[PDB]
RNA sequence: CGUGGUUGGUGCAGGAGUGGCGAAAUUCAAGCGCAAAGCAAACCCGUUGCUGAAUACAACCCUUCAUGUGAGUAUUGAGCC
RNA sequence: GUUUGAAAAGCACUUUGGAAAGAGAGUGAAAUAGAACCUGAAGUCGUGACAAAGACAAUGGAAGUACCUCCAUUUCAACG
RNA sequence: GAAAUGGGGUGCCCCCACCCGUCUUGAAACACGGACCAAGGAGUCAAACAGACGCGCAAGGGAGGAGAUAUGGUUGCCAG
RNA sequence: AGAUGUGGCCUGGAGGUUAGGACGAAGCUUAUGGCGUGAGCCUAAGAUGGACCGGCCUCUAGUGCAGAUCUUGGUUGGCGUAGCAAAGAUCUAACGGAGAUAUACUCAACAUGCAACGUUGGAUACUGGAGCGGGGAAGGAUUUCGUGCCAACGGCACUCGU
RNA sequence: AACGUGUCGCGAUGGAUGACUUGGCUUCCUAUUUCGUUGAAGAACGCAGUAAAGUGCGAUAAGUGGUAUCAAUUGCAGAAUCAUUC
């Protein structure tokens, strides 16, 4: 029975998730903090590059 | 070699599917402190016609020297450490080198550039 | 690893056994435990007489709808069957028994049956086509059958 | 996984089961049902997906009052003591040594230093609990468990070679102390050995009650609820017993011999 | 007057990358079924004290003659890195 | 999964059988670890020893009894 | 060297007792599913709101993305 | 039907703590009792096993089976049962073969070794030249041939064999 | 009686469970990281003293050359030297 709840609208119709039909459209950041390394490393590496401007 | 990592199934891969060069190395036993003390160096890897004594297993206290380094199935072979079959007929018996220290050295000049390699003076 | 029994005196019994037999395990069943308490003589000659036809193999447990005859009332049957191939693979584990006998140095005239057991052996496969395209099997069934027999004389 | 195959049902009028069948012939296979949680080689129910929640966040006022927390319980003795540390010879809880030990080059210089401020029977205890973890997380990584001894705390990052090796001692810096050290379990009193410089700078890292900290922006440690934190000695006082109720004589007892009823 | 190693040709020097190579200390001392085990109830006494309920077990019971403990990465005691 | 075992030491030899095998010996700590050989379940089956039992299909509940029990617990003397 | 209370095992007596699961007003059903066993076998994860309760702060609350340096470290711990 | 509670039980893994194990861990076994209302837990004995693992507090999930004409493996009653009935048919002696002519006495043989195999000879039949004749295509691809050989196959048999 | 039934001890059939795991799956990173008419990917047939499949290689065929390593390979055979290169 529903009841006093809010009407959903929750826009999940196009075949996002990847099932064994479906390759997916999906973004997730399991990289977030290996990206965060690599950027930094990447301009320590830089900085040395172009020293001492 | 390093074949010990973070991995076990990846350390215990690289050590039953390694290389015969490999399979030399980790194949090593201890030296005599008496030999030992004299090239001050603490391990070597066994090859044939060297002498050595075993430390471990039911022929502990056997002496002899190696005639095979039977690096496929692991193991090492002594003249004097041996047993009979059915037969009567004598087979050797193997030993991995753990179990047995070297007490003479078979010296060629690459193996005596061995020694001067980990010499730890 | 497999006999269910140990002899009282292992020094007066001899041993027999068969691996895998290839009889039925159905006959051999009641060829076999039709002689254990016979001596090893009056069971070797019950099944000289079973090859003749003069005396029959009781079938007592794996019978129903066999034919009911005339000699199975020796065994207070009513039917019972002359199973010829399990017979004379029970007769070469006999003759095994007794070499097992002379070669500990016993004599084979005072050997008791003691210790008959048939038990089923791992069955074999093949096939047989049926009506319709259906295919189904077409088992062998063969068995194990071990025995001693201890000498009681005197 | 489990749908790699070109299986359908072999519908209704045979009498099988109504389920996704493997195609073909020839093989054992073949005919075999697949394509449910029930089903050998199928696929499990609500196979499992890398977008499911992981990581958790947690607020920043809450992250720091549960560092203050497990570190104002490793001043209690009594709760550093419940939680398995053997520091039955200790000097001090808290334990504060000198800054002499951040110039230590040598391992067994190291642990002369934790015979002579008496801890090393919580080393000693991690060393007898090495065994071999049980279950099957030892074909997966992690072979071998000990206990958590002793935290050390330093300064700064340097100083930390002579004690790196120690198995049992753990290191720490105080500019980032971890909750999941200070706190290992969820358990708090953690033993800590605190360096002499790494101890007169924890008023600046976390405040005071009624002083911010320099490091942690706007954080004053949080108020107490309860001023004096005993509230059976306010239950036996004589000004809380003053105004009880006189404890009447109470109705005398039954016997042996029941009653008439 | 300077400059260009991204003008082409000739040369040469360091580095990185790559590949080989490269460390410490017990097979320490107790012997075998049974103490190659324990107890001394936070710590400390203790680098010390006294301690053997397997005079074992081996299948209905007792007796007679037999068999039976693989390898110490365990235990205990010293010493190390 | 080939994972027998620490190592093939993978059962020499004896005599029954045409052989498969069997009965002994032997190796090994273990062979009821003997070769797709660690563990060896349930279901099902054989065998030895027993308990019985009419036809109420069986199972089941309650309450006693008869016989059994490599089970537990308690008691052995001016004491339970 | 046994006695005594139990527990367990197998029968027996008198008594009581319809086959389980399911849909259904109603199943012991002449209503479906059901020979035995092992091993698998079905309310999960994410997203949006809501309410209950736990916790922090409160006219304020809290990020997220990203930087920074302990770490310009480390096989690893440390994707914290 | 349904809701809820449970310092309620159980399984895999993770963080902590506290302990077990070659003087025998997990697993398995049960006329092994104990105790819990119960889910269950624990002890004992294995004449079982042969190296790992328990308890408590938290965290986590591919976490509890009796049935889905449920999935996969195995087994079972039916059951030594239904059957192995078209295409006429085999008999004999000698050889071969382990396949016999196989017997505890005081027994002459029958009444206590039956059945079944191959080869050559002989007898008897059959196919009946739109052939169980002799060659080719398609299809097969060593089934051809000699020699050994009988585990499994040739739904009976085999000493024979595609 | 015989069949049958039940209970225990021992055997069989069966291949679960536990322990083990050179495999999968999932995530993250590092590059002078991206094939072919100079014949690629794929397909076929061969190659060992012994060799079916697989692996490796191509009539130089389970490999030739060079460097590093420093005494094997091994199921059984075969093999100058038993080792600063050769
Ligand atoms: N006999 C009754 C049945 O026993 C069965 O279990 C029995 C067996 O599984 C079990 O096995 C015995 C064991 O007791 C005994 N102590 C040692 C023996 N190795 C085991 O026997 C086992 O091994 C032998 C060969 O080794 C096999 O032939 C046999 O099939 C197998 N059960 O003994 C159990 C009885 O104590 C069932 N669990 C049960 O359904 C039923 O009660
Ligand atoms: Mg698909
Ligand atoms: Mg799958
Ligand atoms: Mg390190
Ligand atoms: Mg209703
Ligand atoms: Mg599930
Ligand atoms: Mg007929
Ligand atoms: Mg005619
Ligand atoms: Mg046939």
């Amino acid at each position: 029975p529903k009841g006093n709840n809010a009407i959903p609208h929750v826009h999940q119709k196009k075949h996002w998730n990847p099932c064994s039909s479906q390759k997916g459209n999906v973004k997730v950041f399991l990289n977030q903090p290996a990206q965060k390394h690599r950027r930094r490393r990447l301009r320590l590496l830089k900085a040395k590059k172009v020293f001492p401007r | 070699a390093s074949i010990k990592c973070g991995s076990r199934r990846k350390a215990r891969r690289a050590h039953f599917q390694a290389p015969s060069h490999v399979r030399r190395v980790l194949m090593s036993a201890p030296l005599s402190k008496e030999l030992r003390a004299k090239y001050n160096v603490r391990a070597m890897p066994v090859r044939k016609d060297d002498e050595v004594i075993v430390k471990r297993g039911t022929f502990k206290g056997r002496e002899g020297k190696v005639t095979a380094c039977y690096r496929l199935k692991w193991v090492i072979l002594i003249d004097k450490v041996n047993r009979e079959k059915a037969n009567g007929s004598t087979v050797a018996v193997g030993i991995h080198p753990s179990n047995v220290e070297i007490t003479k050295l078979k010296l060629t000049h690459h193996r005596k550039s061995i020694l001067e390699r980990k010499d730890r003076s | 690893t497999h006999y269910s029994r140990k002899p009282q005196v292992s020094s007066k019994s001899a041993k027999a056994k068969v691996s895998d037999l290839r009889c039925h395990y159905k006959n051999t069943f009641e060829t076999a435990n039709v002689i254990n308490g016979m001596p090893l003589r009056k069971a070797q000659q019950l099944y000289r007489q079973v090859l003749a036809k003069t005396r029959c193999i009781p079938f007592k447990r794996y019978n129903g709808k066999i034919g009911r005859t005339a000699q199975a009332k020796e065994w207070g049957q009513t039917k019972g069957r002359w199973p010829r191939k399990s017979v004379v693979a029970m007769m070469s584990l006999l003759k095994n028994a007794e070499a097992n006998a002379i070669e500990k140095g016993l004599d084979p005239n005072q050997m008791v049956i003691k210790h008959v057991q048939v038990d089923q052996a791992a069955r074999m496969r093949r096939r047989t086509y049926r009506a319709h395209g259906r295919i189904t099997p077409y088992m062998c069934s063969p068995c194990h059958v071990q025995l001693f027999m201890s000498e009681k004389k005197e | 996984s489990g749908m790699n195959h070109s299986a359908h049902s072999w519908g209704t009028g045979r009498a099988v089961a109504r389920i996704p069948r493997i195609s073909g012939g020839g093989t054992s296979t073949s005919g075999a049902g697949a394509f449910g949680n029930m089903c050998r080689g199928g696929r499990m129910f609500a196979p499992t997906k890398i977008f499911r929640r992981w990581h958790r966040k947690i607020n920043l006022h809450q992250k720091r009052f549960a560092v203050v927390s497990a570190l104002a319980a490793s001043s209690v003795p009594s709760l550093v003591m419940s939680r398995g540390h053997r520091i039955d010879n200790v000097p001090e809880v808290p334990l504060v040594v000198e800054d002499s030990i951040q110039g230590y080059e040598k391992t067994k210089e190291a642990m002369a230093f934790l015979k002579a401020i008496a801890a090393i029977d919580d080393v000693n205890r991690v060393n007898d609990s090495r065994e071999i973890r049980a279950g099957r997380g030892k074909m997966r990584n992690r072979r071998y468990v000990a206990r958590r001894g002793p935290m050390l705390v330093m300064p700064n990052n340097k100083g930390t070679r002579a004690f790196r090796n120690i198995f049992g001692l753990d290191l720490a810096n105080v500019s980032a102390l971890n909750l999941l050290h200070l706190a290992p379990g969820g358990h708090v009193g953690r033993f800590v050995i605190w360096t002499k410089s790494a101890f007169e700078q924890l008023d600046k890292i976390f405040g005071t009650f009624t002083e911010a900290s320099a490091v942690k922006k706007g954080f004053t440690l949080p108020a107490p609820m309860l001023t004096n934190t005993d509230v059976t000695r306010i239950m036996q006082s004589e000004e809380v017993r003053r105004v009880l109720k006189p404890k009447k004589l109470q109705a005398k007892k039954a016997s042996r011999y029941q009653t008439p009823t």
